[PDB]
């Protein structure tokens, strides 16, 4: 369990997303393979 | 000669908010009333790609057309390097002329940021400056802004992106506010976009201390 | 179109210090191998004047020549807002080309000089952050450079002046030093050139509390 | 009175009793 964001029950580890000022900036997800946040494309481009 | 073109980047703030669109604009100057016919050829990576608008032509009091194209860049796409040329035809040209452009090549590094309160010899006028300092980040597109109470502030300046030794960049935002709303506790935050932050976003908040 | 001009105002520094050489530059590119011949005419206030130097033609990569011509300024007349004015005409110039420029007018405003230290988090790292905020000065021509014991440091970054709401400008210096030397208290100054301060400059000084 | 930058002269001026200005003290440079 790294720093922040929720944790998804499914195969997905954590997911974390940035708010500016009410507008979505960002979403990632924990790759626990290589222990770093990448894109989340799912989310985002949805 | 003849007809000159101008490639122009997508704003940062388009790049790194998601929720937001961002575009490159292929701007022609110096269209002749004689040949007052041009065409545009939009190319991601060297694969060709036809979405850009292409704007009605302006004629410009100097007997003159311009004629810009704006191509729609998807976020993936530009962060990751891809390049996008414009090439303009016209009948009036020996060859067509090409532009390029593309975020700037180079590993992403995550900027420092600091607020520093207003300055002892400040706090003798009526307004103070907060003092945002952003530093080491590449590479130089980002985006400040600051806040309070989840309304923005809008008394602010920025500086352009600074050059430093290691490479990276650095600069600083400057807010206004009357010495009250300081002196009150207030708390105010220096927002920063940029891709090597985390989900592109930090805050970092600012109130007076002792 | 064969000949282009484009005339360089003088370094901040030197319209600011009596002591060094201020001067305006104009420089003449696009010049054919056809017509070499080169004119350069001077006016300070539609005056001419004639001590310019006219350094002889260099040659371009592309088959043209480039010629430049410097006229050195008297660091009143900059200062008082004389309009510098080159005339450059050319055999292959369809009639002689003007560029005129001069130092912004508007009532100098002097600036208001803080320096600020570093930031607790930035206290973490084995370099820190001086910094020196400038603002409310007019017009944009200002020179900032640090020093420590007398002696320029040199490991500094400023910003180019922005334009503010009020219509003045501000601008930041940033100097790097090493958390040690800070933490032992040297005491480090930010040095301000600027026409509107009393003798051309001020300095600003801080260091560990 | 006079500024100095790093050991060079940078300006110099004096007071002129008439105005309540320091006028550039051109004698000095
Ligand atoms: C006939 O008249 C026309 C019409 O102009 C008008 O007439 C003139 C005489 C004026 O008096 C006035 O009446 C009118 O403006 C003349 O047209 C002009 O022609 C010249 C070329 O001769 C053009 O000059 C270029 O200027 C560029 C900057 O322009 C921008 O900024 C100014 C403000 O200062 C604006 O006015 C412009 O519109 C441009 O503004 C930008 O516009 C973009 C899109 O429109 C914006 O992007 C989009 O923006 C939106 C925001 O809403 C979104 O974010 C989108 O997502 C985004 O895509 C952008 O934000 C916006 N910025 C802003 C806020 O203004 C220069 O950049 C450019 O410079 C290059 O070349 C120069 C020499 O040619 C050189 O000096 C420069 O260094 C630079 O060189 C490049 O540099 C890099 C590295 O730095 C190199 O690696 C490159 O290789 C190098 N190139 C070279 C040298 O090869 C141009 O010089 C001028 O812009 C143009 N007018 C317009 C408005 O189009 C015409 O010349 C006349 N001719 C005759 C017959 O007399
Ligand atoms: C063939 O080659 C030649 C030579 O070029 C070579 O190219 C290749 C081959 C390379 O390999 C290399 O060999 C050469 O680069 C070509 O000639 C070029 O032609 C273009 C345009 O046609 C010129 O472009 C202008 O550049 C201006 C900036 O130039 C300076 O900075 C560049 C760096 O990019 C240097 O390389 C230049 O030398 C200039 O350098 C400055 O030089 C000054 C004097 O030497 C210095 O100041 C003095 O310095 C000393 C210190 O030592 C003292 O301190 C003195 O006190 C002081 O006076 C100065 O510090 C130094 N600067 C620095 C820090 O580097 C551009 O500004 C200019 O753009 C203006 O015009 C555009 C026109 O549309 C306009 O859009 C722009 O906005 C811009 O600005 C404005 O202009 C308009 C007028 O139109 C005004 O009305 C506006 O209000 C104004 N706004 C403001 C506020 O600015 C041009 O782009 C280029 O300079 C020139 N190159 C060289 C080297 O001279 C040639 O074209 C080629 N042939 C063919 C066939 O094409």
């Amino acid at each position: 369990s790294p720093g922040r964001g929720v944790y998804d029950p499914e195969t997905g580890t954590w997911y974390d997303a940035a708010w500016h000022l009410g507008e979505l900036v960002w979403a990632t997800y924990y790759d626990p393979e290589t222990g770093t946040w990448e894109p989340d494309w799912q989310r985002m481009l949805g | 000669g003849g007809p000159s073109v101008f490639l122009f980047p997508p704003k940062p703030k388009d790049t790194l908010m998601i929720s937001r669109t961002p575009e490159v604009t292929c701007v022609v100057v110096d269209v002749s009333h004689e040949d007052p016919e041009v065409k545009f050829n939009w190319y991601v990576d060297g694969v060709e790609v036809h979405n850009a608008k292409t704007k009605p032509r302006e004629e410009q009091y100097n007997s003159t057309y311009r004629v810009v194209s704006v191509l729609t860049v998807l976020h993936q796409d530009w962060l990751n390097g891809k390049e996008y040329k414009c090439k303009v035809s016209n009948k009036a040209l020996p060859a067509p002329i090409e532009k390029t452009i593309s975020k700037a090549k180079g590993q992403p590094r995550e900027p420092q940021v600091y607020t520093l309160p207003p300055s002892r010899d400040e706090l003798t006028k009526n307004q103070v400056s907060l003092t945002c300092l952003v530093k080491g980040f590449y590479p130089s597109d980002i985006a400040v802004e600051w806040e309070s109470n989840g309304q923005p502030e809008n008394n602010y300046k920025t500086t352009p992106p600074v050059l430093d030794s290691d490479g990276s960049f650095f600069l600083y935002s400057k807010l206004t506010v009357d010495k009250s709303r300081w002196q009150q506790g207030n708390v105010f935050s220096c927002s920063v976009m940029h891709e090597a932050l985390h989900n592109h976003y930090t805050q970092k908040s600012l109130s007076l201390s002792p």
